[PDB]
């Protein structure tokens, strides 16, 4: 477990978990981006998209947004599976897996964003306003704690002419 | 007479720098009437001194026999113009011969008289190899006057100067071409002479590709040989508070104090985040203002840089160029970092060893900065249209023709205009002279030298074709040996610093661990796992990637594409399963090839399932299929063990790439401040894709400046005649008002700067490499170590320490450097 | 000709120990005057000329000639084998970034601004003909009388695109010599998009140039060194 108590790791860890619950408030929020025409103001969202002024209603209407979105869901709950089962029985290699699979999800993440953009480009005005932010914070935390767990996890450039990589401890 | 001949020499050579043209005629004459004062005390000195030294032994010294020849060939042209010889430009060799005695600045230096003890030897010896360069470049006139000889038959009036005609004028497009400068374009008019992008057209660029990827290599031996196997030989005669959190803490503030410094909008004077981010100044100036009085509770060069950068940013909560000098907020993070330090000493002390070769330097760009004024003193004037040729017939207005069209003409004034870039003092000689000598914007010196017809008289097209010899002796002299010579002098006051072999072979006996193998039980899958490991297997893999890269480049501009993607895409997949299956992923996870390859499939996978998707009712996933090529460099060891050894230096050396980030920082922001408020518009070099308006723009605009774009065109972009931008605040009538001439030192500076610490990053990372480079494949090394680790995991697939006394008979497996 | 017969006269049949023709630098000059005969007569059987293009190969014998040459020659190509890696890493990291600019920019320099109802490209007096994008994120158009439409060859009158594999690895190639590596820059971003194209040019110059010439610098100064300490001894 020699790699799988560091503190720089744990905290990578917990970067993660932020960037779950912050992905996780993202794909549920459905007022993350809102459209002007000018009085019958729009909040968007992944699901339901929503009016108001008096008439309060939300209902739906580009599949790709909200699928891709399940995508990185799923790729979310494929990974944290794997990084808990990293703490039992000398499995501390699992972290290597389960890193990559969270960054993928950062990634469909991130093209859901450009999806739901390019969708605000077919439709008054627009203002990405309370969880779009959420989720362009929910990528970064989750890329790049993927990307440093991975490192942190590999053990070493070997700097030196007898070291290497894929060692004997 | 070492410090009375110093004053006649310093009092000659200021009257020589001295010329420019429009001169006054009081200085015409003040240079006429001590040109000869300053030669009889020469002729009076070469007197008074050999009488009392000798005749015969007086000469032996090749100083001396020098001496003597500035007056020999002086004393003729005062009694010479004196003649009705008055040949215009003939006395212009009498004059261009009188400061050849500027050389006697040179004498006056034990090192600058003792450095050329072995160039006698660097030259004068193997100019046998630098007779091949011409040998190559004559060659390569001969092949261009043959393919684009007489092949630029254009319909339209554009003019194309560097073209292969006649001899004189394909060799200067030959060196164009060698010194990499706009030889992109030299290229576009042999492609198009020949057809446009047709299929023969486009073979003509093999041309222009063998001409620089191997007359590089060549000029890579030749000024470097030079300059590491006889600057290394001269070396060689030369020889013969207090807490840990609270630092930790506050150096994570002055990397956020500097940040809000950059990314401020530099335009509007009230904008949004503009005053977000002075409330986090002040609110920053009111964390760093605790820690210097706690400095000086605790307490009474380093400790105390951290006190006049809050007294300069706080005394406000011109006026503007204080602004300026808030830049260095990040430099006081030297003092709270260890190796931050630790370079800057070397880079300090680095500069005190090369600090001689950056003087002969000088004084050569000095020298051929004189000649120069010699030669184009006001000859660098044009007209509009070229037809005029003084400036009183350049007034009025004229046509032009668009799309050389004789029947779509513009009315414009005609003015008389003065190059950017001229030859008039010895000032604007040396910044002409510095813009050459970094291979930007030297043809179009070149090519209007070579038209230059008088000293108030526009252009003469290809009026005297031999100035390209002043053009070309500058540029081998000082851009190609000084230049190499100074690389070799800071490589060989690096490599001094740094058995040997026996030394380093116990070590590595001394600290080696085995490698683990994980070959598997539980036969039934052992037989999976010998079939994923046979070499059949792994060359199969090979070729299964070079058909997949083969099938990626058949793809064009106007489905078969994306069958084999997916054919691959499973393929790639079954390898890895079964792969799993065959290590059970406690071994496959382990080799960081392995994680790689699994990253690859999932990414493609992703990707051939989000095009589905969307086909059923994001393209940078494509790139996961394209990156399956860097996973076929694990077989190849000679490529993958030099990667490593550089990838090792360029991690082990952090603290250097930062001062060049650092650089980049400070220059970024002090040109937002100067010179970001200048309008954008097409044609100027500041236009909406490089200018200084964000922070990213303005980095972006260095690393341009750094590689060696048009930057001499930028620095004219931007001097005190600009547009300023109409969303800017300014006064009424102040439009063209914008931008400074503090340019001039902004970039001749940056380049400079940027010059040496790159340099810097690439000499450390090479002689921290050094007992790699310098290694005999043949005796004994790592290598065979490396391959003893191999052999002995083989009979020891798990770890498991040392192995039974027999199984000795790996030593019957191994070969003669370790038999 | 006359001294090629002359020695082919004085060393066996053509060469009966592998005499004349295996003497080194001695089987050029008789390929130089064999080509040279081969074209004198070709010319006077048709009463083209990438057949006289061969005459510039003369030069090549002075080296023939002094032996001084013949041995500084070999030693510019005994350098030339330990960058044999380099070489190969080179050209594989160009083969790799040709491939994913001709998948990501596969065709999108096309459209630009034209004169409403002509075929005359709308540009101001010091610019390059440069792309467009209507209805799109690239730069719009804002000449007075233009309008943005396709059917454009391409910015260096169609030589510079990623369309197929060989214009593509052309316009890497180009910018990896950092000679004009902006221009490419400031076409794409013109195109598609301001935002993310500078990754690809931006990093293509930090592996590409800066890189390979630090491998480069490093493998030769070594070899220098190794070829001094060597040889001093
Ligand atoms: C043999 C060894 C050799 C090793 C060399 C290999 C090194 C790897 C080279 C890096 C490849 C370049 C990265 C992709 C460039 C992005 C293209 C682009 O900006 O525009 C095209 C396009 C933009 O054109 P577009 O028009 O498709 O944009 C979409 C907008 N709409 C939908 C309206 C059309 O970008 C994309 O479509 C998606 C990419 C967006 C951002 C991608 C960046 C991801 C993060 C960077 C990846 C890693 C970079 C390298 C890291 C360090 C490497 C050492
Ligand atoms: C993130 C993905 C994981 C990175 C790819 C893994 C490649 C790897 O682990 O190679 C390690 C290599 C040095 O490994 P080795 O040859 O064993 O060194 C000991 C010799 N003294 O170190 C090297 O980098 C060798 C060259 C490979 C460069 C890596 C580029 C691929 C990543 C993109
Ligand atoms: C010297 C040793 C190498 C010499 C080989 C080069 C000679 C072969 C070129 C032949 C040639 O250019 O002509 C054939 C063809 C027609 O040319 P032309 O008629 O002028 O134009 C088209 C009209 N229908 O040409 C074409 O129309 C298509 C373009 C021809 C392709 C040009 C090939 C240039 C390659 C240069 C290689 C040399 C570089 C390295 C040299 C090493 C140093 C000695
Ligand atoms: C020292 C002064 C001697 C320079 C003589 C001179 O006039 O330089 C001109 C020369 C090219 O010839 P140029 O004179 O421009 O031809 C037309 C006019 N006769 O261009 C030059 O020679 C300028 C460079 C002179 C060489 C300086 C020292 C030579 C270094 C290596 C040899
Ligand atoms: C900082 C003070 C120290 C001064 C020099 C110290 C020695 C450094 C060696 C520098 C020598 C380089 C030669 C280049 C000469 C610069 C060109 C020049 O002298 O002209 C001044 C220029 C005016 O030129 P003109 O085109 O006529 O302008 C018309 C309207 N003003 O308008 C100008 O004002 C240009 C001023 C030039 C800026 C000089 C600053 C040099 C920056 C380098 C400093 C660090 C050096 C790095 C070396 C370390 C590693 C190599
Ligand atoms: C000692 C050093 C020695 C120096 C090394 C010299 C390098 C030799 C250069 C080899 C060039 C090979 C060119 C052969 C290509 C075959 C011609 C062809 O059929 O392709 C045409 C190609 C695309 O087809 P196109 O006709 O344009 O399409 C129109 C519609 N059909 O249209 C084209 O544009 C083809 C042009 C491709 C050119 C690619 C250039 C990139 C290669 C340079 C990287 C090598 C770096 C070397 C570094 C080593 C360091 C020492
Ligand atoms: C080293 C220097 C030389 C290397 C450069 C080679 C130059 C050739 C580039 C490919 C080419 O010449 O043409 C592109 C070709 C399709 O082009 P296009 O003419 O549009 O399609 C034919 C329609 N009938 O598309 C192709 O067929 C090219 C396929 C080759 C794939 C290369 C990848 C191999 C990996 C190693
Ligand atoms: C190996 C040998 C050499 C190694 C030595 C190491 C030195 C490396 C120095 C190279 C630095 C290159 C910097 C290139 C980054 C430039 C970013 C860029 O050009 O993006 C432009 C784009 C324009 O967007 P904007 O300006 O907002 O306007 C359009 C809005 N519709 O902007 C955007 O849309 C996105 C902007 C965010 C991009 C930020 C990422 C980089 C920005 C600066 C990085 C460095 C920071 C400090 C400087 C250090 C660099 C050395
Ligand atoms: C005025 O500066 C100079 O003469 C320089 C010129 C002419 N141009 C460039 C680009 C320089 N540089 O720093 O790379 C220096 C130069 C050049 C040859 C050797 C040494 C230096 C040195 F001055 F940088 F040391
Ligand atoms: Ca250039």
């Amino acid at each position: 477990m020699s790699p799988t108590e560091a503190p720089k790791v744990r905290v990578t860890l917990f970067c993660i978990l932020v960037g779950i619950v912050l992905a996780m408030t993202a794909v549920v929020s459905d007022h993350w981006a809102v459209l002007s025409p000018h009085c019958e103001a729009a909040h968007f969202g992944l699901w339901r998209i929503c009016t108001k002024r008096g008439e309060k209603n939300c209902s739906y209407f580009s599949i790709s947004a909200a699928a891709i979105s399940v995508f990185s869901l799923g790729f979310l709950i494929m990974g944290t599976i794997c990084a808990l089962m990293a703490f039992r029985k000398k499995r501390d290699y699992l972290l290597r897996p389960a890193s990559m699979f969270y960054v993928f999800a950062g990634l469909c993440l991130f093209v859901s964003l450009e999806v739901m953009r390019q969708s605000v480009k077919r439709m008054i005005e627009y203002y990405y306003s309370w969880s779009f932010a959420c989720a362009c914070a929910a990528f970064v935390l989750l890329f790049l704690g993927g990307i440093s767990l991975l490192l942190f996890s590999l053990p070493r450039m070997p700097q030196n002419p007898w070291e290497s990589c894929m060692d004997a401890e | 007479f070492y410090w009375l001949v110093i004053l006649i020499v310093a009092l000659n050579t200021l009257s020589i720098a001295s010329e420019h043209h429009n001169q006054p005629l009081w200085l015409t004459h003040l240079q006429d009437i001590a040109n000869r004062v300053l030669l009889s005390l020469f002729t009076i000195e070469m007197l008074l001194k050999m009488y009392g030294l000798g005749l015969r032994q007086y000469f032996m010294s090749i100083f001396n026999r020098f001496d003597c020849f500035v007056v020999c060939s002086g004393i003729l042209e005062l009694l010479l113009v004196e003649s009705g010889a008055m040949t215009p430009l003939g006395i212009s060799v009498l004059r261009c011969i009188r400061l050849l005695r500027l050389f006697k600045i040179t004498k006056y230096w034990t090192s600058l008289s003792n450095l050329v003890a072995s160039l006698l030897n660097s030259i004068r010896s193997i100019a046998s190899l630098l007779l091949l360069l011409f040998l190559f470049i004559i060659i390569f006139a001969l092949l261009g006057m043959q393919l684009f000889g007489g092949r630029y038959d254009f319909e339209d009036t554009e003019v194309r100067r560097s073209n292969f005609d006649n001899f004189p004028q394909a060799l200067i497009s030959v060196f164009q071409v060698l010194t990499g400068e706009d030889w992109n374009s030299v290229m576009y008019n042999g492609i198009m002479a020949y057809g446009g992008p047709s299929y023969p057209g486009v073979l003509v660029c093999i041309y222009f590709i063998i001409l620089f990827v191997c007359g590089n290599y060549i000029l890579l031996n030749v000024f470097l040989a030079i300059a590491v196997d006889n600057l290394a030989e001269a070396e060689s005669l030369t020889s013969a508070v207090n807490a840990t959190w609270f630092t930790n803490f506050i150096l994570l503030f002055i990397l956020l104090s500097s940040a809000a410094l950059a990314a401020e909008d530099p335009i509007r004077a009230e904008s949004v985040r503009n005053q977000i981010l002075g409330y986090f100044d002040i609110a920053f100036t009111s964390v760093f203002t605790v820690e210097i009085v706690l400095k000086m509770t605790t307490y009474g060069y380093f400790n105390i840089l951290d006190l006049l950068v809050v007294a300069v940013s706080l005394i406000s909560m011109v006026v503007k160029i204080l602004r300026v000098l808030r830049v260095l907020r990040p430099l006081r993070a030297i003092n709270r970092a260890k190796g931050l330090k630790h370079v800057v000493q070397c880079v300090f002390v680095a500069i005190r060893t090369i600090g001689n070769i950056v003087l002969v330097t000088t004084l050569l760009q000095f020298m051929f900065a004189c000649i120069g004024v010699q030669l184009f003193k006001g000859k660098f004037f044009s007209c509009n249209d070229l037809s005029k040729m003084t400036e009183e017939e350049c007034r009025g207005y004229y046509y032009v023709y668009k799309d050389g069209d004789p029947t779509q003409m513009e009315l414009r004034p005609r003015q008389w205009i003065h190059n950017d870039f001229h030859f008039d003092n010895v000032l604007s000689a040396m910044m002409s002279l510095f813009t050459v000598s970094t291979f930007e914007g030297w043809p179009q010196l070149l090519y209007r030298a070579i038209d230059s017809n008088e000293e108030d008289m526009g252009p003469v097209y290809n009026n005297r074709v031999e100035m390209a010899i002043f053009f070309i002796i500058y540029i081998i002299l000082i851009a190609f040996f000084m230049m190499n010579i100074f690389v070799g002098f800071v490589i060989v006051t690096f490599q001094e610093q740094g058995d040997k072999n026996q030394r380093q072979c116990v070590q590595y006996a001394l600290k080696a661990r085995p490698l683990r193998c994980y070959i598997p039980k539980n036969p039934y899958q052992y037989q999976v796992w010998y079939v994923v490991t046979s070499s059949y297997f792994e060359y199969l893999m090979f070729a299964l990637i070079m058909l997949n890269t083969i099938c990626l480049g058949m793809q064009h501009y106007h489905h078969i594409s994306d069958i084999l993607n997916v054919a691959f895409t499973i393929i790639f997949t079954l390898e890895m399963i079964l792969k799993l299956l065959a290590f059970k992923a406690r071994g496959y996870f382990g080799d960081p090839w392995n994680v790689f390859d699994f990253l690859i499939v999932i990414g493609s996978i992703i990707d051939v399932i989000l095009s589905e998707i969307d086909t059923f009712l994001s393209a940078f996933f494509r790139l996961f299929r394209v990156m399956r090529l860097i996973k076929l460099l694990s077989r190849a060891e000679g490529v993958r063990t030099l990667l490593w050894t550089f990838i090792k230096s360029f991690q082990a050396l952090p603290y250097v790439a930062l001062l060049i980030v650092m650089l980049f920082f400070i220059y970024a922001v002090i040109g937002m401040q100067m010179f970001g408020k200048i309008a954008l518009v097409d044609g100027t070099q500041i236009n909406r894709n490089n200018n200084f308006q964000t922070f990213p723009q303005a980095v972006l605009l260095l690393f341009r400046c750094a590689t060696g774009e048009a930057w001499q065109e930028i620095l004219l972009a931007c001097s005190y005649g600009k547009l300023c931008d109409p969303e800017s605040d300014y006064a009424p009538g102040e439009e063209y008002t914008c931008g400074t001439n503090f340019a001039y030192y902004y970039f001749i500076s940056f380049y400079m700067l940027c010059a040496f610490l790159i340099i810097n990053l690439f000499v450390a990372v090479i002689m921290d490499n050094f007992d790699y480079l310098t290694r005999d494949w043949s005796i004994l090394g790592p290598h065979h170590l490396d391959e003893f680790k191999a052999i002995w995991a083989e009979y020891d697939p798990e770890a498991k320490g040392r192995i039974k006394h027999l199984d000795v008979t790996l030593l019957r497996r191994i070969q003669p450097p370790l038999g | 000709s006359i001294e090629a017969a002359m020695k082919i006269i004085a060393y066996g049949f053509l060469f009966h120990q592998d005499a004349y023709l295996r003497s080194g630098w001695n089987v050029l000059d008789f390929i130089i005057v064999f080509l040279g005969v081969f074209t004198a007569i070709l010319e006077q059987v048709n009463v083209v000329k990438a057949l006289r293009a061969f005459r510039v190969l003369r030069p090549l014998r002075l080296v023939s000639g002094v032996p001084s040459l013949q041995v500084v020659l070999n030693s510019i190509f005994k350098a030339m084998l330990p960058l044999f890696h380099i070489a190969l890493l080179v050209l594989f990291m160009v083969i790799i970034y040709a491939i994913i600019g001709l998948e990501l920019f596969k065709g999108k320099m096309h459209k630009t601004c034209y004169y409403i109802g002509t075929d005359i490209v709308a540009t101001v007096e010091n610019e390059k003909p440069s792309p467009c994008a209507r209805t799109g994120s690239g730069r719009p158009c804002t000449i007075n009388g233009s309008e943005c439409r396709g059917g454009w060859p391409g910015p260096n009158h169609g030589i510079t695109h990623f369309d197929n594999f060989g214009f593509s690895m052309l316009t890497v190639y180009q910018c990896i010599t950092m000679e004009g590596w902006t221009d490419v820059l400031y076409w794409v971003n013109d195109a598609i998009g301001n935002e993310w194209p500078w990754i690809y040019f931006v990093t293509l110059i930090l592996l590409g140039s800066f890189f390979i010439l630090n491998l480069v610098l490093g493998v030769l100064s070594g070899e220098f060194t190794k070829e001094r300490e060597k040889a001093k001894s």
